[PDB]
DNA sequence: TCAGGATGTATATATCTGACACGTGCCTGGAGACTAGGGAGTAATCCCCTTGGCGGTTAAAACGCGGGGGACAGCGCGTACGTGCGTTTAAGCGGTGCTAGAGCTGTCTACGACCAATTGAGCGGCCTCGGCACCGGGATTCTCCA
DNA sequence: TGGAGAATCCCGGTGCCGAGGCCGCTCAATTGGTCGTAGACAGCTCTAGCACCGCTTAAACGCACGTACGCGCTGTCCCCCGCGTTTTAACCGCCAAGGGGATTACTCCCTAGTCTCCAGGCACGTGTCAGATATATACATCCTGA
């Protein structure tokens, strides 16, 4: 028999590795090109430093970590220990964002 | 120069590393569309007024002073770069 | 007559000219007080001392002897008072306090 | 150019602080717009503190009740203490 | 109280060291 | 008799429909000076400033309850309970 | 010549009150657990806007606690009050 | 020689010259535009006429000549624009907008 | 000492808007701080916005600017439209 | 589903008030005119940093496949919260008195703006070595099947 | 409860590039004056906050009861996780073009400052009518019976 462990050993691995680790989550690249697709909307024909995209790549993986706390917690409070998208749903209504 | 549906290149593994980072231990199929439209909007604001910050000092480059200005604004104040 | 800083009268590192220079630049005021700056200075070194402390600690507990942005990290959100005034702050490249909820540890 | 910063004084405090510790250049940067960021607060709520009384100007007494407003707790009582420390250790000479 | 009075220990070294 | 939940319903539409101040002047003044004799003694206040500290603290307090309702619903709950308010306060951020 | 300290009025914000502004709220049922959690809230809230009004109060070297002091404290909390000057 | 107010000049009901006053008497910068008070009174009586028209919509709707401060709070409330503008905004005697939940009601 | 109020205006407004309504007392307060309010916020984005350009006045740029930065959509579009035309008007005579 | 009893709600009308609307003197602040100085607008240049392209590597993303574990629905039971009633308690209202303190006014001086001369502290540029990244390897440690 | 096996901590050698130190060169901080005005201080006024009393009645409190909702338990099934294999595009290095950010010089017009003039708005009285409260009342809603 091959080794297989059940599942949320390698859940709580992963938790302890990437709350271990500081670096950014997110490709650069496809990052990028979302940055730029984005602001596309605004004004055409933009240039962008570098230094910015990573400011954008920082501050977005902080929120969404953030976001992902409070819904980690919401998921805790109504019994479960699955996020659902009415988590993150409630959790931007508390904060005053939707 | 147009560019298309590069919301997919936050993909389903980027993700769930981000969560993974925020402590959740499972995941639904349904948070990966959730996240992609969260994710959307805050880069909207962010972007919004970052380039309202260029357009009034009449520049074509986006630095990361009007990106950092533009969150500070926004209340979510970033050490780190200027 | 030979000049001695500002900054050596209070017994301080941080500099009393600058930062008088810059309440003088800011538009805070039509005008600013000479013991002003000293008493700003006297508290920007002390939040500086007090997070360089806590720190210097933090990169010690990792055996490293360089501060990164991680050990600021680490010093500002294991402090109650320095987390309270850093509330609203994202600091680049500072990662998470490793902390795991207690129903998702296995039984 | 010339781009003036806060690196030498945050230096010179982490060699009084840590005598054998070294920073990295991102931590340096971070502290620089740590500075910069309590500097604001601190002069924008001494701003307030002079429009509301009408007066004009900033003295050590507003920058210690906006030190007061702004810090929490022991914070604001050390900070206290020590503007008032380096403020009599400045007029007595 | 306990982390109260840690922190003017932590002032008094630095008067201490100059 | 009515049955349980029909008064509340009532009570509910009537006191969204109205504007005045719920908690008694007097107590909550008393309970002002109370807190204010901690940092200063012999300290007076005006009436404005009472009025405005109590309308403040109502609608913090109905906010509160508002958002406590959205995490008691959450658990497929309707009654609300002191970790319903923990957890709101919590992403509020204020714990 | 009467120096009355207070004690215990946090229990004058009654049950019926404390009722009444769930009821304002939306709240449909109430536990019984909910009253001394929110007068605990409320006593926390009070105490952080009375400060900095006292503070205001103290910079100015008055006396009285002023109205324009509690709407500057609830300004610098980020809780805007209007309909008392400023 | 014949005066002439600079807000009948720009055809406003604001005032052009409280504006030029507060703007230099409020420590914003070191000089002051001449058309930042036109611009700013402009602005401020377009708010003004915005918010008024919908609470004396709201007043009229509940059969009242005057506006309450409910009406105010209701006309904010209820535009969703106004809203996000005032959204950390605590209105006086406003009141709360009538918001069930439908799980609490019955069926 | 008189004190200054936008009460008149404020009247004035309302009765181009609705002629045959009044306003109470507590309300015209609440329209008097809300003007304060936003003038507060534009004149301090403004002067945000000057000081990081390193410029040394206020214009109408930077009022635009500001109103575009702090008002939501259509509020933001039509407060433009109506500080064009002012402002043109104005300097058109 | 239909309907009667019953209770609470919005609706029809009086009347009485005190709060809003409006008119008056005045005085302070807004407007008109003129002068000067510098801040910003404009032009020209330069070179840095952005954009675009291409090739190779390989790690990460994607897809499919079991399979167990968690979400969810249903049910039963008991505690605890809503509802009503009668007793109790203090909030509210009005009226009076008193003085602490807020606010205005007039003098008067110490303190900060302004400016010119002077110079060393701080900043840009350029070595340089050591702290940290990286990797090969072995011991410890945790997880899964008995 | 004990072994097999994957992951991780710890040791140790090696390279490398980034922190630290030094050195030359500004230009911003310092020092020394004059000046005028903001602010401290005294003294008077007079408003509003505090304290007290009596009456009334509305709201708070306590208690009893029943039921509806919270919560624990069980069963089901489906869906998310773990793992192997294959595709694919991110990443890194390198090269080439050029757009625009940044700097410097020049100049002019825009705005601060001052003085004079006048009228717009603010405190103060005074009327009068919108709505608050109260009374009478048909109608919507809910509960029990069928």
């Amino acid at each position: 028999k091959p080794h297989r462990y059940r599942p949320g050993t390698v859940a709580l691995r992963e938790i302890r590795r990437y709350q271990k680790s500081t670096e950014l989550l997110i490709r650069k690249l496809p990052f990028q090109r979302l940055v730029r697709e984005i602001a596309q909307d605004f004004k055409t024909d933009l240039r962008f430093q570098s230094s910015a995209v990573m400011a954008l790549q920082e501050a977005s993986e902080a929120y969404l970590v953030g976001l992902f706390e409070d819904t980690n917690l919401c998921a805790i409070h109504a019994k479960r220990v699955t996020i659902m998208p009415k988590d993150i749903q409630l959790a931007r209504r508390i904060r005053g964002e939707r | 120069k147009v560019l298309r549906d590069n919301i997919q290149g936050i993909t389903k593994p980027a993700i769930r590393r981000l969560a993974r980072r925020g402590g959740v231990k499972r995941i639904s199929g349904l948070i990966y569309e959730e996240t992609r439209g969260v994710l959307k909007v805050f880069l909207e604001n962010v972007i919004r007024d970052a380039v309202t910050y260029t357009e009034h000092a009449k520049r074509k480059t986006v630095t990361a002073m009007d990106v950092v200005y533009a969150l500070k604004r926004q209340g979510r104040t970033l050490y780190g770069f200027g | 007559a030979k000049a001695k800083t500002r900054s050596s009268r209070a017994g301080l590192q941080f500099p009393v000219g600058r930062v008088h220079r810059l309440l003088r630049k800011g538009n805070y005021a039509e005008r600013v007080g000479a013991g002003a700056p000293v008493y700003l200075a006297a508290v920007l070194e002390y939040l500086t001392a007090e997070i360089l402390e806590l720190a210097g600690n933090a990169a010690r507990d990792n055996k490293k002897t360089r501060i990164i942005p991680r050990h600021l990290q680490l010093a500002v959100r294991n402090d109650e008072e320095l987390n309270k005034l850093l509330g609203r702050v994202t600091i680049a490249q500072g990662g998470v306090l490793p902390n795991i909820q207690s129903v998702l540890l296995p039984k | 150019t010339r781009k003036e910063s806060y690196a030498i004084y945050v230096y010179k405090v982490l060699k009084q602080v840590h005598p054998d510790t070294g920073i990295s250049s991102k931590a340096m940067s971070i502290m620089n717009s740590f500075v910069n960021d309590v500097f604001e607060r601190i002069a924008g709520e001494a701003s307030r503190l002079a429009h509301y009384n009408k007066r004009s100007t900033i003295t050590s007494r507003e920058i210690q009740t906006a030190v007061r407003l702004l810090l929490p707790g022991e914070l604001a009582k050390h900070a206290v203490s020590e503007g008032t420390k380096a403020v009599t250790k400045y007029t007595s000479a | 109280l306990d982390k109260d009075k840690d922190r003017d220990t932590r002032r008094k070294r630095r008067q201490g060291r100059s």
